[PDB]
């Protein structure tokens, strides 16, 4: 009976499993759609709001993603798109019971936030990840009105910081906060309102402060929330005083469930030790903002045996990474960011050896993002052989086209070893000197790769061809500054219907190829993004600044600015 | 019961035309159809989860194989749905 099938489905919540059940027969299709609780829309222009709402009438959680990843490198001009308002407007009428909206790289305005606050009485979760377009006034509308709000998470968003007064709009009757991430906000929130908020929210488990909360006020907040599981500090600087340090130490030690620490802006080495009571059970440490030196980092890391995720500046150095490799046997993810990315000569002793050390020492290491100035094929081969379980490998050599510094060869064979030996590698970002041969290796071996990012690499269209011809699992390809043009794109046009998207900027793709691709593939949006005026004002052979291609069931979008043309 | 605390698990019970003696025996000892008919929440959950585990990670074809459902989608219809599923909802 229908009621049993719906109950069987209640235990099936994976998107892919949902889609699979929807295709077994027409009856399962109907029962499935009427009880689907969440939708994940990885490209907001792949489908229209109306299509979503009419298929899945009883959705309570929506996740939407807008601009592609290279937006992070400012390669998507302002005004390109990713407007969420059309989605909020459509849902406002139909999804009365909506509880969660999670957005990434979307343009979200105060009008959006006001309409959310007003339309969705049961609204509980707002995650704005790398979004832009709104201000603390929109935030004030959410705080004033969303009586049931549990999560307000603004991670990496660009907010118009009009005033910190917004937070004082949460009323005295509001007690339901579970997660608050305001780390992106420059404006100072009322500290008294913040302390009152934390005090009255007994289920608060994640509190990620902004920089404007000074270190001398931190212990105060921690005393009010001893149940915290995640803490992002505010500022981490003060005059060095025994009373301040002792108050901080005690407050942190009273947080027995703390597992994740971040923030640390302007961190003073004298005050880092106050977190040591936490260290023993910490599983995530984000020291990205702390410009503290290797030895101080090492003293902290020495006593984090349970660490699973570390983000750290290259100040860790090869010596700090050797320590990490012996101490943190459960490490799963390491990200090492550049302290001085605009200086060509090394300012720290961080090289390929640091990454080699961690590859040898941490048997569960499977996700790497590593910025460095030098690399060898030998090191990459050692890494691949040591870690055949690697699933995400992103290596960012600061100098474009830097060869192996010992042999002066391209890094083709080293990355070749990565894709050959790491059979479940799903994400790869390439850098260093690379020829078409690395792409041949990728095509042959990277059969599980879903996301590939390429910059300043390859020799000819043959490189891009090997990737489109060979990479069976490819979902996202993004390319900048490579000698790839018309031939591989057009020869592999049908492959594009199997991918979320393809991005190519500062490559050799002609306007004429984009026009022809658009003609051939009507179910693709082929968007030429060019700030030099109408492309038909230059010869058809002239390369476009950018092209962004994506499959869609919605057809050409209605919100293109003047510098975007759909073919 | 014809096919106290044990009986009262069933909200229907709280003379059973729709349950067989063999299946009733199992219900007491503690199927999906009986658990639903007798409105016994926990037996429903156990049995419905077990069924869900027969579906998870399987293709549409494997599903109607383990069950015994025929594909009533026209090829046009099946392509339109699969396309929407993959392009929009994955
Ligand atoms: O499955 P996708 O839609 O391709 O999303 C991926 C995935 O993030 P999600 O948790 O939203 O699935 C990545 O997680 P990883 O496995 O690489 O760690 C994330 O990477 P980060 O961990 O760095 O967040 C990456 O985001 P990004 O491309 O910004 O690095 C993002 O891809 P999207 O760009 O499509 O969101």
């Amino acid at each position: 009976p229908e009621e049993v099938l719906e109950h069987v489905f209640s235990f099936i919540q994976l998107d892919k499993d949902r889609n699979s059940v929807s295709l077994v027969c027409k009856s399962w299709y109907e029962i499935e759609r009427w009880c689907r609780r969440k939708v994940f829309i990885g490209n907001c222009y792949a489908v229209s709001p109306a299509t979503v709402i009419r298929r899945f009438p009883k959705v309570r959680s929506v996740e939407l993603k807008g601009k592609p990843h290279f937006a992070d490198f400012n390669l998507v001009p302002d005004g390109w798109g990713g407007y969420v308002y059309p989605w909020i407007e459509a849902m406002s009428s139909s999804y009365t019971w909506l509880e969660e909206i999670r957005l990434k790289r979307m343009v979200v305005t105060d009008d959006c936030l006001e309409l959310i606050a007003k339309s969705f009485k049961n609204f509980k979760v707002l995650v704005l990840s790398s979004c832009e377009g709104f201000s603390t006034d929109g935030l004030a509308a959410i705080a004033a009105t969303c009586r049931n709000l549990k999560e307000l998470d603004l991670r990496e968003s660009d907010v118009d910081d009009v005033s910190g007064h917004w937070l004082s709009h949460f009323p005295d009757t509001y007690t339901s906060l579970v997660s608050l991430n305001i780390s992106c906000l420059a404006s100072e929130v009322s500290f008294s309102a913040l302390e009152r908020l934390v005090t009255r929210c007994p289920n608060l488990k994640s509190l990620k402060l902004n920089r404007a909360v000074p270190l001398e006020k931190l212990a105060t907040l921690l005393q009010r929330a001893p149940q915290l599981e995640e803490l992002g500090t505010g500022g981490y600087t003060a005059e060095v005083r025994p009373d301040v340090y002792s108050g901080l130490s005690v407050a942190l030690s009273g947080c027995k469930e703390l597992r994740c620490l971040s923030g640390f802006w302007d961190a003073v080495p004298a005050y880092l030790p106050a977190v040591y009571s936490v260290c023993s059970r910490l599983t995530t440490l984000n020291l990205s903002y702390a410009t503290v030196q290797s030895y101080d980092l090492v003293k902290l890391l020495c006593q984090c045996p349970k660490l699973q995720r570390l983000w750290v500046l290259d100040y860790i150095e090869d010596a700090g990474l050797e320590v990490l490799a012996s101490t943190c046997k459960d490490l799963r993810e390491l990200r090492v960011f550049p302290s001085e990315p605009f200086v060509m000569e090394p300012n720290v002793a961080l090289t390929e050896q640091g990454l080699v050390s961690v590859s040898m020492g941490c048997p569960k290491l499977e996700s790497v993002l590593y910025f460095c100035r030098q690399m060898t094929n030998a090191a990459l081969i050692t890494i691949a052989r040591n870690r055949p379980n690697m699933t995400r490998f992103r290596l960012c050599i600061i100098e474009p086209k830097a060869p192996d510094y010992l042999t002066l060869e391209p890094l083709d064979i080293g990355f070749g070893a990565i894709v050959e030996h790491c059979k479940d590698l799903r994400r790869l970002s390439l850098s260093g000197l690379l020829t078409d041969k690395v792409f041949e290796y990728i095509g042959t071996y990277a059969k599980k790769m879903e996301m590939l990012s390429v910059a300043f690499a390859g020799d000819s269209d043959l490189g891009m061809h090997h990737v489109l011809s060979g990479c069976d699992s490819l979902r996202k390809l993004e390319i900048r500054d490579c000698p790839f043009g018309d031939k591989a794109l057009l020869a592999n046009a049908s492959k594009l219907e199997t991918m979320r998207s393809l991005w190519m900027s500062s490559c050799s793709v002609s306007f004429g190829a984009c026009k022809l691709l658009g003609q051939k593939m009507p179910k693709l949006n082929v968007e030429v993004i060019d700030e030099r005026g109408a492309p038909d004002s230059r010869p058809e052979s002239c390369p476009v600044e950018r092209v962004f291609i994506y499959r869609t069931v919605a057809g050409p979008r209605f919100d293109m600015p003047g510098f975007v043309w759909n073919m | 019961l014809k096919s106290e605390a044990v009986a009262l698990e069933s909200q229907t019970i709280a003379p059973l035309p729709n349950v067989t003696s063999k299946i009733l025996a199992k219900v007491i000892e503690y199927l999906i159809l009986a658990a639903n008919y007798l409105n016994i929440k926990n037996l429903l959950d156990l049995t419905c989860q077990t069924v869900a585990d027969m579906i998870k990670g399987k293709t549409p074809e494997e599903i109607r194989t383990t069950f015994n459902i025929k594909n009533d989608f026209t090829p046009e219809e099946e392509e339109e749905v699969r396309r929407e599923n993959q392009w929009a909802f994955e």
